[PDB]
């Protein structure tokens, strides 16, 4: 069983997506 | 030798690492053997900059949602050999499709908190294999993209203190 891993690397996911946006371009 | 890269990200996990024990008053010289400032430079002070670039970034990441930069080992199960399952996981969702510059500081910090949880439980094991799979995550997986983006060094330009900087200025919000 691992329910952090799995979850906790998707919600790391989407506070990346909006980490980045100025920098880039 | 391109793979060569990872000396400068090796001290990078290892020194952001630390930098993360210092928070919790932890001895990261009592895992490894994390000499001191200074660690090799045959041009200038790339690594260097390269480091504190991800320190300033990933501070960003810590002070936007430090929820998930909480207990984890009471979450999953985190012990010598196991470990890597989660590793495998996390790192399988975080960069599935994208990596750029920003995942890979928040991938830096992400090993950070959950090194000093599993010290915490008496189990350090974890973190020094740890600190080795962030780098070699980049030699072996994140690698065609680092130089394709522009080279590790391109990443201190882009994220460096002059872009941290403008999203802490309109993020932060200071009021």
């Amino acid at each position: 069983n691992l329910w952090a891993a799995q979850r906790y690397g998707r919600e790391l996911r989407r506070m990346s997506d909006e980490f980045v946006d100025s920098f880039k371009k | 030798m391109s793979m060569a890269m990872s000396q400068s990200n090796r001290e990078l996990v290892v020194d952001f690492l630390s930098y993360k024990l210092s928070q919790k008053g932890y001895s990261w010289s009592q895992f490894s053997d994390v000499e001191e400032n200074r660690t090799e430079a045959p041009e200038g002070t790339e690594s260097e900059a390269v480091k504190q670039a991800l320190r300033e970034a990933g501070d960003e990441f810590e002070l936007r949602y430090r929820r998930a930069f909480s207990d984890l080992t009471s979450q999953l199960h985190i012990t010598p050999g196991t470990a890597y399952q989660s590793f495998e996981q996390v790192v399988n969702e975080l960069f599935r499709d994208g990596v750029n510059w920003g995942r890979i500081v928040a991938f830096f910090s992400f090993g950070g908190a959950l090194c000093v949880e599993s010290v915490d439980k008496e189990m350090q094991v974890l973190v020094s294999r740890i600190a080795a799979w962030m780098a070699t995550y980049l030699n072996d997986h994140l690698e065609p993209w680092i130089q394709e983006n522009g080279g590790w060094d391109t990443f201190v330009e882009l994220y460096g203190n002059n872009a941290a900087a403008e999203s802490r200025k309109g993020q932060e919000r200071l009021e």
